[PDB]
C-alpha cells in the first residue's frame, strides 16, 4: 500500500454561479473514479431550498388570468421555481409578497424573514402593467433534494386541502451543470500523477467549495456500510 | 325532457411518460421507453448532458 492522498489546491471562482476546483495529486485512475462518482452526487443528492407552494389572492387556480398582469399565473409560478432562496435556520418558511403600481415585480419585493436570504433580489417574478393593479401572494419555500414534481406531490400527502393553494414543481438541487476534467499536475517528480478540475455551474445559494465538501461527505457515509459491515 | 344542464370544465396537466408517442418532421416516429436520470445520460467534454 503506497497510499497517496490528493489535497484541495485552488478554487478558481470565475463567478458566484460558476467555479473551477483543481485537485492534485491523484494516483493513476483515481481522477475519473472520484470525478464521476462525485458528479453523480452533486447532480442528484445535493440538498437545496425551492418554492413548493404558492397562494395568490384573486386566484383559484394556476390557469386563470389576473387583471393588470402581463404574465399568466403559470408563467409566474415558473419564475418562482427559479427564485434563488436560502433558509438558514428552519426547513420551511412561508414568505409574503404584496406589491402595487407600475413596475416589474422583482424578488426584493418579498418581505425577507429574519433567517431568510433572497440571493438574486433583481430576479423577475411578475410584470404589473396597470398602476391601479396590486398583487398579493404567499410563497412557501421548503428544503429538499433533487427535483420533486407537482404530479408526484399530488399523489402522497393531501391531508389538508385548502382551496386557493397552487403547488409548484420543486427544483431543490442547486447544481445546474457539472463536468470534471483532468490536467497536468507538474508536482515534484511524480510525472504520471495528475489533478482533477471539477467545473460546477450552480444557482446562487449553494457555495462551490461547500457543495463539494457535502458531496464527498455523502459518499463517505455510503462507504460506512462497505468498511464497517465487511 | 331536459330541464337544466351544468357544463363542468376540468384541466388535466399530463407530463410525458413511457408509452407517449413522439416524432420529428421527417416521418421519424418513436415511443418513450424510459425516462433516464440526468446523472445517467451521455455528456460532452464541456459537461452538458444530452
Amino acid at each position: 500500500t503506497e497510499f497517496l492522498k490528493p489535497r484541495l489546491v485552488d478554487i478558481e471562482q470565475v463567478s458566484s454561479t460558476h467555479a473551477k476546483v483543481t485537485l492534485e495529486p491523484l494516483e493513476r485512475g483515481f481522477g475519473h473514479t472520484l470525478g464521476n462518482a462525485l458528479r453523480r452526487i452533486l447532480l442528484s443528492s445535493m440538498p437545496g431550498c425551492a418554492v413548493t407552494e404558492v397562494e395568490i389572492d384573486g386566484v383559484l387556480h394556476e390557469y386563470s388570468t389576473k387583471e393588470g398582469v402581463q404574465e399568466d399565473i403559470l408563467e409566474i409560478l415558473l419564475n418562482l421555481k427559479g427564485l434563488a432562496v436560502r433558509v438558514q435556520g428552519k426547513d420551511e418558511v412561508i414568505l409574503t409578497l404584496n406589491k402595487s403600481g407600475i413596475g416589474p415585480v422583482t424578488a426584493a419585493d418579498i418581505t425577507h424573514d429574519g433567517d431568510v436570504e433572497i440571493v438574486k433580489p433583481q430576479h423577475v417574478i411578475c410584470h404589473l402593467t396597470d398602476e391601479n393593479a396590486s398583487i398579493s401572494m404567499r410563497i412557501k419555500v421548503q428544503r429538499g433534494r433533487g427535483y420533486v414534481p407537482a404530479s408526484t406531490r399530488i399523489h402522497s400527502e393531501e391531508d389538508e386541502r385548502p382551496i386557493g393553494r397552487l403547488l409548484v414543481d420543486a427544483c431543490y438541487s442547486p447544481v445546474e451543470r457539472i463536468a470534471y476534467n483532468v490536467e497536468a499536475a507538474r508536482v515534484e517528480q511524480r510525472t504520471d500523477l495528475d489533478k482533477l478540475v471539477i467545473e460546477m455551474e450552480t444557482n446562487g445559494t449553494i457555495d462551490p467549495e461547500e457543495a463539494i465538501r457535502r458531496a464527498a461527505t455523502i459518499l463517505a457515509e455510503q462507504l460506512e456500510a462497505f468498511v464497517d459491515l465487511r | 325532457g331536459v330541464l337544466k344542464i351544468v357544463k363542468v370544465y376540468l384541466a388535466v396537466k399530463r407530463r410525458i411518460q413511457p408509452g407517449d408517442k413522439m416524432a420529428g418532421r421527417h416521418g421519424n416516429k418513436g415511443v418513450i421507453s424510459k425516462i433516464n436520470p440526468i446523472e445517467d445520460m451521455p455528456y460532452d467534454e464541456n459537461g452538458t448532458p444530452v
